[PDB]
């Protein structure tokens, strides 16, 4: 079996040229927005969320790190213990994990 | 360096030397022409296991955070 | 089992007292080869 | 667990896989270089690992643990018990969990049911 | 089954002027009649194998 | 000239295409390898007769 | 203008070592032959050499034993029997006394068809009989 | 095949059928080679004629 | 590649059964032109590691430093 | 069997095998060889192994069957023809009752299903 052989599940387009092998193009390659704009993009939700996604946040966190736990009976005592007595369906549905 | 632990794998090159490790105290040194050692002059067997990349550990922790 | 489900087919534990005598097979470090010169 | 004081050296070994390891027995001459008086009886050497923790002992009670244990017939001793044990450990773990990767197993090349050649 | 097929031995004359215990030797020996016993193996011969007690000086490469 | 390939066999049965062509009569008394050591072997009957060329210039026999 | 009186000098050459290579050696090699080394200089070239020879040989049907595994279904990575991991290897035999009367190489002309094989000539003179030959 | 042989395998059936000539001028060819070597070695040591 | 789990038969680089090989520069500058060895020293950790730096430059203000 | 003048190269490759050949389309160039005039079709060269057969019937029309169809260009056609119906009856086959050897197949490394991951 040959020990240079790969199987790829996407399409690659290769270069015809004398001396060399290699992947000159992908077929329907899209460029999208420089880094540039990605950065004007993203310092437009990062000042919004600087500016009025901050109130209320250090309960939000308190939950989050809670449903980082391994087993749910840990999370409920963490839910009891940490974040005021709170319930696992309805903390579940702040954070955006339910249905 | 102690002496390694006897293990009789051995990879002979010129004729059939025989190695017993129990028959000598300290290992003789290993001549190119007459034997090579195992691998691992000091080592142990253990079980280990591959770590799973990021991306498909973090589709693990979705499901069973949505299952529960 | 501790909110942890497991599936597994029905275990039989007859299978524990399985006669399987043990039968002679020795291992050559050093043996032959398909071809010779 | 090995219940005997000899094992088979090919059951220990891999059908399937490289062999680098043996699982020798107990190596009697490294007990003739220790220089002290010592009373050791022949029915505790053959059992695995055993010797040289009885050796590792005997050294530990003539000298102690600073500046005389360590000489090369007491340091050897102990790095063979203590290499004797992790890897019977794990050939023992290996040959309750993993039968089919040693040789002389039924399992490591299965023989088939006259059921599966149909004749 | 290719290797299976390769290990079962060929057959190696006995006659030996290589090896000089055997040049002195089978001056000796006495030449023996073997009885055809319905078998198109009979080993009345040395065998191609380096295992063989009767081979192990020869170099198979 | 399909037609043409088949034109011995028109003339026989399958009998006789099969005991004329088919059953030879086995004889493996034959030197069949004559056919090469002639051909081959000509390359040295035909230099001993060209290795007596008479041109005179050496680098010309070369 | 070069000196042309050497032109094609090389070939020239070439072509008399062709001719008689006996001839052309000898006396290419004469004054040079004058000064003889002694019997035993000049038996370790002798031996070296064909030692060497001998290696070669040795290594060329090797090389036929790894067409034959090719064939036979084994792909081949790298190429000779220097085995650089967990493999033993066969160095070949010291071109010195000791090995060369405890080791001898396989001859191929000793591996003969079964003399079993002339038993079924038995079959014959049985059929001969039967059909009054 | 199924009563008495083994698995069907996938092979690349060479129609080319090597065959080495058992020839005669072959070895009239080799041994003149060899009585050349032969003869080098005797006139290199054992040439007396000069 | 041996330590990593691959036992080696023969060695070195000149495949004898079906593999590419790749046989090293001809010293012509034909090649020497066309092709140049790999480099160690310009393959590098990301720049982007130097953005972890952020989390400090935050904690001390945090902490009053 | 193939059912289009086209086919992706991938698919007659092994995957779990050495890939010692491949099924190419056929060799227009051979066509251009062939010194005589002749009347072919653009719609006919693609589909496999057909270009090779009409080219025969084109040297065994002008040429015959001997000492004048006996030249390179229309000896080549033959042995192509000859060739590509032998290795494509072949490739069918095998992509027939082993589909599971080509690149491609879902069969060749089967995906498993989410059952059988435990979660
Ligand atoms: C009375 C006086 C005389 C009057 C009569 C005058 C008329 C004389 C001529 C008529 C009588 C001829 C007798 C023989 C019958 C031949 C008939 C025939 O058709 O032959 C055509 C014959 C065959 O044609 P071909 O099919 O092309 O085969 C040649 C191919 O090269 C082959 O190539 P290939 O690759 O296909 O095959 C390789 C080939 C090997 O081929 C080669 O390697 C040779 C290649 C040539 C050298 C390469 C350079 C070529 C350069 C190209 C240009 C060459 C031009 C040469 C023109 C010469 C014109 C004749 O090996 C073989 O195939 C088999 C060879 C084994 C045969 C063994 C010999 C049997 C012959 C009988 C032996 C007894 C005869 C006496 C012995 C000789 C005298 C001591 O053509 C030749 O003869 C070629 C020349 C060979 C040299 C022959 C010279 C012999 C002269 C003898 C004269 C008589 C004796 C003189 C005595 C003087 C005192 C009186
Ligand atoms: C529109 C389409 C067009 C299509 C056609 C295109 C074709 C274009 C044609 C135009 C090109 C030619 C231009 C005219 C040149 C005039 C210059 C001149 O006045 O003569 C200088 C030159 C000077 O030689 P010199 O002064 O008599 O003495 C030489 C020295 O003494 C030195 O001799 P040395 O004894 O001292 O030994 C040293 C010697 C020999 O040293 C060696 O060891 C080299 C041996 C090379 C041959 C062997 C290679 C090894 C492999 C084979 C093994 C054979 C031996 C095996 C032995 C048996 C083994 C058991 O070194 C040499 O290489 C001598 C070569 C001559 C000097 C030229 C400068 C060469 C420097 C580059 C060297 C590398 C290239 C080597 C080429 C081969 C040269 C023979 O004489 C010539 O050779 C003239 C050659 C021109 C012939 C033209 C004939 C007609 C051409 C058209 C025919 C159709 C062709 C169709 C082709 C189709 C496409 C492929
Ligand atoms: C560098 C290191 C590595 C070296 C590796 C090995 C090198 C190659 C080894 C080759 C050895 C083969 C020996 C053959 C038999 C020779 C027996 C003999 O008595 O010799 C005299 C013998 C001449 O005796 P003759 O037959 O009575 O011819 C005199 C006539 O007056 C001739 O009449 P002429 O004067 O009018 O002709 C002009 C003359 C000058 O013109 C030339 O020769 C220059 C151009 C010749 C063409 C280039 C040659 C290419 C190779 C030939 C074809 C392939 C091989 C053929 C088979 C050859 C083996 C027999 O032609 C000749 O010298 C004789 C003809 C040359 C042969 C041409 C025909 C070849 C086809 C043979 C057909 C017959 C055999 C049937 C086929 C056999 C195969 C199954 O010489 C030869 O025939 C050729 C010898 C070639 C030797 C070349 C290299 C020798 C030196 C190697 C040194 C090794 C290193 C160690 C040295 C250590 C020093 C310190
Ligand atoms: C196509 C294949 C290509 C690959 C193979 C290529 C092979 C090429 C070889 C070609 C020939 C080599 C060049 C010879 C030039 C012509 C003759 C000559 O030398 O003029 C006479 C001239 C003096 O001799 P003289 O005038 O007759 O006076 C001597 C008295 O009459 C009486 O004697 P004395 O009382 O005055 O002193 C005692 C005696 C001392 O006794 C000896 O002669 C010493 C030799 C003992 C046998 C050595 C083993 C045989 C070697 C050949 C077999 C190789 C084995 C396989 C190799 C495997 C590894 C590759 O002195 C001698 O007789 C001569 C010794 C001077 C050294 C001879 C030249 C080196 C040995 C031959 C080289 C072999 C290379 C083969 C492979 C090369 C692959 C790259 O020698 C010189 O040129 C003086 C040069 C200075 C030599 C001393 C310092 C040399 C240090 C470098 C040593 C290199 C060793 C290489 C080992 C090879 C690998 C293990
Ligand atoms: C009634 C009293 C006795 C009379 C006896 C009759 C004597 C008749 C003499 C007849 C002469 C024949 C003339 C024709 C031959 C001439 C051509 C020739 O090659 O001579 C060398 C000739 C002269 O060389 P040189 O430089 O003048 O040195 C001359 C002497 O070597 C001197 O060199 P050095 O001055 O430097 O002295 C140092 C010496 C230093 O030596 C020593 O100090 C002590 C030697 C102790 C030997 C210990 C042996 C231990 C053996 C262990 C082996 C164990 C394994 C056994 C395996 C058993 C398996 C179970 O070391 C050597 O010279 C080494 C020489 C090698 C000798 C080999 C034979 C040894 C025993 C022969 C016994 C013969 C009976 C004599 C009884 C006398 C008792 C008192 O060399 C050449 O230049 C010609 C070309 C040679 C090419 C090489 C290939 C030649 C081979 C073919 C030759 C022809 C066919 C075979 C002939 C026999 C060859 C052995
Ligand atoms: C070459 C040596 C000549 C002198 C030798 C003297 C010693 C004699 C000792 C011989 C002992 C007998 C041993 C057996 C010999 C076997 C010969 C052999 O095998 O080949 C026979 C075989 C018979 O042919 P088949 O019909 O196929 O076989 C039938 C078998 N019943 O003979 C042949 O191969 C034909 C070729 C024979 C040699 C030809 C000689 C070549 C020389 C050619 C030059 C002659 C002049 C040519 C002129 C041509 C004019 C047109």
């Amino acid at each position: 079996m040959q020990n240079t052989t790969n199987i790829v599940h996407v399409p690659v387009h290769m270069g015809h040229t004398h001396y060399f092998d290699y992947i000159d193009s992908f077929p329907k390659l899209k460029e999208g927005p420089t880094l540039e704009e990605n950065h004007i993009t993203n310092q437009k939700i990062l000042r919004e969320q600087l500016i009025s996604g901050q109130q209320g946040l250090e309960q939000n966190l308190c939950l989050r790190n809670c449903f980082k736990l391994s087993q749910k009976r840990y999370i409920e005592f963490c839910l009891d213990r940490k974040c005021g007595g709170a319930d696992f369906q309805r903390a579940a549905t702040i954070l955006g994990y339910t249905k | 360096a102690p002496n390694p632990y006897p293990n009789g794998i051995h990879f002979d090159r010129v004729f059939p030397t025989h190695y017993d490790p129990l028959a000598e105290t300290n290992r003789t040194k290993a001549n190119l022409q007459l034997i090579k050692y195992a691998p691992g002059n000091y080592s142990t067997l253990v079980v280990t296991s591959e770590k799973l990349p990021r991306p498909c550990i973090r589709t693990i922790q979705n499901y069973r955070r949505c299952q529960m | 089992y501790e909110d942890f489900v497991f599936t597994t087919p029905y275990f039989q534990p007859e299978s524990t007292f399985k006669s399987v005598p043990k039968l002679f097979s020795d291992i050559l470090l050093g043996g032959v080869e398909w071809v010779y010169t | 667990t090995i219940f005997a004081e000899t094992w088979e050296a090919s059951e220990y070994q891999y059908r399937n896989k490289a062999n680098l390891k043996t699982l020798p027995v107990n190596h009697l001459g490294k007990l003739a270089e220790l220089k002290f008086d010592f009373v050791e009886y022949k029915a505790h050497q053959l059992i695995a690992c055993h010797l040289y923790e009885r050796m590792t002992i005997h050294c530990m009670n003539q000298y102690g643990l600073f500046k005389d244990f360590y000489r090369p017939e007491c340091l050897d001793a102990q790095y063979y018990f203590k290499t004797c044990v992790e890897l019977n450990a794990a050939y023992g773990i290996q040959k309750k969990f993993f039968p089919e990767h040693f040789v002389g197993s039924p399992y490591a090349r299965p023989v088939p049911q006259f059921q599966q050649l149909g004749l | 089954a290719t290797r299976w097929y390769g290990r079962q031995p060929g057959h190696l004359l006995r006659a030996d002027t290589y090896w000089i215990p055997n040049l002195v030797s089978q001056r000796f020996a006495k030449h023996q009649p073997a009885h055809w016993d319905g078998t198109q193996n009979m080993p009345i011969f040395r065998l191609a194998d380096p295992k063989h007690k009767d081979s192990y000086m020869v170099q198979f490469r | 000239d399909f037609a043409e390939l088949l034109r011995p066999l028109r003339s026989l049965s399958f009998n006789q295409v099969v005991d004329r062509y088919v059953l030879i009569p086995p004889n493996h008394t034959f030197y069949r390898n004559w056919t090469y050591e002639k051909f081959l072997g000509g390359f040295g009957l035909s230099y001993l007769i060209l290795r007596e060329l008479p041109l005179r210039n050496f680098y010309a026999r070369v | 203008f070069p000196d042309r009186g050497n032109k094609r000098r090389w070939f020239k050459n070439l072509f008399r070592l062709i001719k008689n290579p006996m001839g052309y050696i000898f006396w290419k090699t004469y004054k040079a032959r004058l000064a003889k080394p002694s019997l035993i200089v000049t038996s370790m070239f002798i031996g070296f050499t064909l030692g060497f020879i001998k290696l070669k040989a040795q290594s060329i049907a090797y090389s036929k034993k790894q067409y034959a595994t090719l064939r036979a279904g084994k792909n081949i990575e790298g190429s000779g029997q220097v085995h650089f991991g967990y493999h033993d290897q066969k160095w070949g035999m010291p071109a010195i006394p000791m090995f060369q009367l405890m080791y001898y190489e396989l001859p191929g002309n000793s591996i003969v068809v079964n003399p079993c094989r002339n038993q079924n000539y038995r079959l014959y003179f049985e059929m001969r009989k039967k059909l009054g030959i | 095949t199924y009563f008495y042989g083994g698995i069907l395998e996938f092979v690349y059936f060479d129609k080319s059928n090597p065959d080495m000539c058992i020839l005669v001028h072959t070895l009239w060819i080799h041994l003149l080679i060899l009585f050349l070597i032969f003869t080098g070695f005797v006139t290199i040591l054992f040439s007396f004629y000069g």
